[PDB]
């Protein structure tokens, strides 16, 4: 007998106020209850149960399942009730690498440690909780009950104290072999080295002399399987990684849940295949919520799914990271408030790939979401690498100068170079800082009557120009604007505007470039054709000249 | 220190449970290292799975200083920790505080270590050590004793840092000493010759009565804090533009001041003239004029710092690396109002402006009123919260939102 560590238990408790389970064990034919019986037996036999008295009091329901060509029934512990009424865990397995961090290894081996899992001790206070009761042949004798002695499969804490459990385990071997990685992710143990082969047999020997120390049997997972290992959806292979085969249906009928599988690929592959896009696609989902629906695809949306199948006609592969060379990220405008950007380290090269859209807004510009994409991949950035890449962006230079110095907003890009890759992010019009001298001056406002809906709006100017128009189905806010395009369209390519409007203004001091409002986007196209505007705001009702005026003639 | 102070949360809410954001690799092992000394020094332990709280964590570096700083953002954990009358019903935040020559800032934080951490409050503290990439579970720690940056720390160690200053208080009877979290505020009226040594002697108490950054020594002056009246422009000639912008500048602050009129200047602008054309001021344009003048002289009516209701701290970009901002808690009753200039190490940096604008500001509300503002920020959400951390300095974290929509009335203060 060689004395062997034993694994901490870790202390469970149930929720606050909360008790253990009590559910009825169901009906059970005759058949079942012997198939269950062997199995607990068995299960005893080896610790992983125990029978208790009738004491105790809570109770889960067992069932026996079937398989195909495994003539077997499997025992089946529901744990639904226990798990509602079990304390909440600390979840270390919510994010997953991603294979663009990851360094190459010349050696990787996996073990299997489903059987180490059941060494992992349930905290004794906490089994009476496990309860439950194999029924008796007839019902004529009391019903077998077991309780665990193990992380039940199945159980809330099970997946937490495992993993919990193998990381205080490893801690010190992987802290005395710097020169491998263990990665412990389920049942199976990762571990890569650029030790040679044999070198690198040895630390996996090594591994298991620790493993065993714990009593912690553990032999080369079963059936080694060949490269690319089949890992959350990647192909792992030695010298480079993918998604697994990314195939998109073809289809003359288009559903709702169609196109949101359709999205999920593209989107998990739009992490490799440069320039994916989604919007007409995730357009076309805009409110529906029956997934058999089925929607016909805007004719820029069969465009842009026939882009995504020439984009996946061929399989694309990512480099893995080397921490001696630069991170580099580029970026390039699609259309459509779309964005795709890359990050390598050689020119060719990709660690990956990926996009962004822009969020929901009735105005926007080029330059605000080219901001919010560096963000976005900053941030991914340090999630992968640990460190912001440097950024390649189109747009000059000059342009973010100009831009950052003169925004209302603080605003900031990380180091960064200009690429000349169009389209170029550009600003589109730039409003004066004084009046213009020499340029007409239009006073304007609009009025609309909230009962009827009838407007006007229009204009006076220093040179006794005017112009009200009569408007039907519309609003204050509508004619004001309105009042401010007609002045544009009707003067000079340099001019001077005075409004009282703090909605115009403050639609047009955000600096859009483009809006979902057509009378917007008019003013903005009016705003690229100037050579100066000077865009001045008056309080409403205070006797200022030009503008008391053009209110009374807008006010009917 | 034996005995701990009982602790709890406040009724019906749970610990804190926030993510943990990403950090760089250099921020990851600047924590490690700093951890694995806590850690040997009993001030934190490792904890198991059947902890599910946590509250970020991140580095950074004091101001001139080239050594890593643990910082815990505890904003939640506080805002969940109950109220705290630790001896008596309250220390009366000492007004005379703003008052003094000069304030010294020292961090005093390091103290805290010394007392044991309520046992079963412990698990509240959890932070989590992130690993790069997810390929290593975090690393999960939780206090034993008081740490640095929560809420209970000063209010249980109040007791004993009364004591550590009652010989240099009882010695120095017109020296003002506030602490608020982590922060020790000394103010006096001595010169700073006898300051920077007066200073170093109380520094010595807590070395002799017991640090990392307790050396360092931030000077104040809020005597020589200046505020912002409201300015309306002196001109022997002004255009259709500048009246205009005058009325609108006046018409924003009646408001704020009773008696402002606009009706002789607003008559002025009778017609559709050129915004470029002159206008000469009448005789009653210009007493109105120098009636508004005098009226902005004096101070607002009716303000009062009431305890129970938030701080506001509204900022504005001005452009050029300037910066003007006020603190009030009802809107048009402001009780501080200021600007900044020349936020050294970024010229070409907004958001690290705006962070020290932050900071300074915060440090003029703790001096003032012993609190931290909610902030106004001209800045996109995803922006600041992207880069504040790389020059986050103090040992606080005041609360903030996110202004989208340009204001008006930064030309205002322009
Ligand atoms: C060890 C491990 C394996 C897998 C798999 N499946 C996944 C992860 C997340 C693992 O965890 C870590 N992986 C790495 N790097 C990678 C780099 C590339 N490969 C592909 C590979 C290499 C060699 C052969 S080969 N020629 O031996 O057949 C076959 C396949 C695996 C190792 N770095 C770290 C750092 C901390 S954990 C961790
Ligand atoms: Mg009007
Ligand atoms: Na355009």
């Amino acid at each position: 007998m060689v004395p062997i560590s034993p694994i901490e238990t870790v202390p469970v408790k149930l929720k606050p106020g909360m008790d253990g389970p009590k559910v009825k064990q169901w009906p059970l034919t005759e058949e079942k209850i012997k198939a269950l019986v062997e199995i607990c037996t068995e299960m005893e036999k080896e610790g992983k149960i125990s029978k208790i008295g009738p004491e105790n009091p809570y109770n889960t329901p067992v069932f026996a399942i079937k398989k195909k060509d495994s003539t077997k029934w499997r025992k089946l512990v529901d744990f639904r009730e226990l798990n509602k009424r079990t304390q909440d865990f600390w979840e270390v397995q919510l994010g997953i690498p991603h294979p663009a961090g990851l360094k190459k290894k010349k050696s990787v081996t996996v073990l299997d440690v489903g059987d180490a899992y059941f060494s992992v001790p349930l905290d004794e206070d906490f089994r009476k909780y496990t309860a439950f009761t194999i029924p008796s042949i007839n019902n004529e004798t009391p019903g077998i009950r077991y309780q665990y002695n193990v992380l039940p499969q199945g159980w809330k804490g099970s997946p937490a104290i495992f993993q919990s459990s193998m990381t205080k385990i490893l801690e010190p071997f992987a802290a005395q072999n710097p020169d491998i990685v263990i990665y412990q992710y389920m049942d199976d143990l990762l571990v890569g080295s650029d030790l040679e082969i044999g070198q690198h047999r040895t630390k996996i020997e090594e591994l298991r002399q620790h493993l065993l120390r714990w009593g912690l049997t553990t032999p080369d997972k079963k059936h080694q399987k060949e490269p690319p290992f089949l890992w959350m959806g990647y192909e792992l292979h030695p010298d480079k990684w993918t998604v697994q085969p990314i195939v998109l249906p073809e289809k003359d009928s288009w559903t709702v849940n169609d196109i949101q599988k359709l999205v999920g690929k593209l989107n998990w592959a739009s992490q490799i295949y440069p320039g994916i896009k989604v919007r007409q696609l995730s357009k076309l989902l805009r409110g529906t919520k029956a997934l058999t629906e089925v929607i016909p695809l805007t004719e820029e949306a069969e465009l842009e799914l026939a882009e995504n199948r020439e984009i996946l006609k061929e399989p694309v592969h990512g480099v893995y990271y080397d921490p001696s060379k630069d991170l580099i990220a580029e970026i390039q405008k699609q259309g459509q408030g779309q964005w795709t950007y890359q990050i390598y380290q050689e020119p060719f090269k990709n660690l990956k790939t990926g996009k962004y859209a822009r969020m929901r807004g009735a105005h926007t510009n080029d330059v605000k979401q080219l901001t919010e994409a560096v963000q976005k991949i900053t941030t991914e950035s340090i999630v992968i690498w640990g460190k912001t890449p440097k950024f390649k962006l189109p747009i000059q230079k000059e342009t973010w100068e100009t831009w950052w110095t003169e925004y209302w907003q603080a605003t900031w890009i990380p180091e960064w170079e200009f690429v000349n890759t169009p389209p170029l992010v550009k600003l589109w019009y730039q409003l004066e800082k004084e009046p213009i001298v020499g340029a007409e001056t239009f006073y304007v406002d609009g009025a609309a009557n909230r009962e009827t809906k009838l407007g006007k709006a229009g204009y006076v100017t220093n040179k006794g120009r005017q112009k009200v128009v009569p408007l039907t189905n519309t609003t204050n806010q509508k004619t004001e604007l309105q009042a401010i395009y007609l002045a544009l369209q009707d003067s000079g390519l340099e001019v001077n505007i005075v409004t009282d409007s703090q909605y115009a203004l403050g639609i047009i001091q955000a600096q859009p470039d483009k809006s979902e409002s057509e009378l917007v986007n008019q003013i903005i196209e009016q705003l690229i054709k100037k050579e100066k505007v000077y865009l001045a705001w008056v309080p409403a009702h205070k006797g200022i000249g030009g503008n008391e005026q053009v209110d009374k003639l807008v006010s009917a | 220190p034996i005995e701990t102070v009982p602790v709890k949360l406040k009724p019906g809410m749970d610990g804190p449970k926030v993510k943990q954001w990403p950090l760089t690799e250099e921020k990851i092992k600047a924590l490690v290292e700093i951890c694995t000394e806590m850690e040997k020094e009993g001030k934190i332990s490792k904890i198991g799975p059947e902890n599910p709280y946590n509250t970020p964590v991140f580095a950074i570096k004091k101001k001139d200083s080239t050594k890593w700083r643990k910082l815990v953002d505890f904003r939640e954990l506080n805002k969940r920790t109950q109220d705290f009358w630790e001896v008596q019903l309250g220390i009366p935040h000492p007004a005379g505080l703003k008052k003094k020559k000069s304030v010294t800032v020292l961090d005093v934080g390091d103290a805290y270590f010394s007392v044991p951490l309520d046992e079963d409050f412990r698990k509240y503290t959890a932070f989590t050590i992130p690993s790069i990439n997810n390929e290593t579970p975090g690393i999960r720690y939780q206090y034993n004793v008081l740490p640095q940056g929560w809420k209970g720390s000063p209010a249980i160690f109040q007791s004993s840092m009364t004591k550590i200053l009652e010989p240099f208080k009882k010695q120095n009877p017109d020296i003002v000493i506030y602490q608020y979290m982590d922060d020790l505020y000394v103010g006096s009226d001595l010169e700073i010759g006898q300051h920077r040594t007066k200073i170093e002697e109380l520094r010595q108490h807590l070395l002799r009565w017991g640090p990392p950054f307790l050396w360092m020594g931030y000077e104040l002056h809020p005597d020589k804090w200046t505020v912002q009246p409201i300015v309306l422009p002196e001109k022997d000639s002004w255009t259709v533009n500048d009246i205009q912008k005058l009325v609108g500048k006046l018409n924003w602050a009646s408001q704020i001041y009773p008696g402002i009129k606009v009706r002789q200047l607003s008559k002025l602008l009778r017609g559709t003239k050129a915004l470029t054309e002159v206008i000469p001021l009448t005789e009653e344009a210009e007493l109105e004029l120098a009636e508004n003048r005098e009226i902005l002289k004096e101070p607002v009516h009716g303000v009062y710092y009431d305890p129970s209701k938030d701080l506001i701290a509204e900022i504005q970009k001005q452009g050029q690396g300037q910066w003007t901002y006020q603190i009030y808690q009802e809107p048009f009753k402001n009780l501080k109002t200021g600007k900044y200039a020349r936020m050294r190490g970024a010229h070409t940096n907004d958001v690290k402006q705006l962070t020290e604008a932050v900071q300074k500001i915060t440090t003029e509300s703790i001096v003032i009123w012993g609190k931290t503002p909610k902030f106004k920020l001209p800045i996109q959400k995803e922006t600041w919260e992207t880069w504040w951390t790389e020059y986050w300095q103090a040992t606080w974290i005041p609360e903030w939102e996110f202004v989208n929509t340009p204001p008006l009335v930064k030309l205002w203060y322009q």
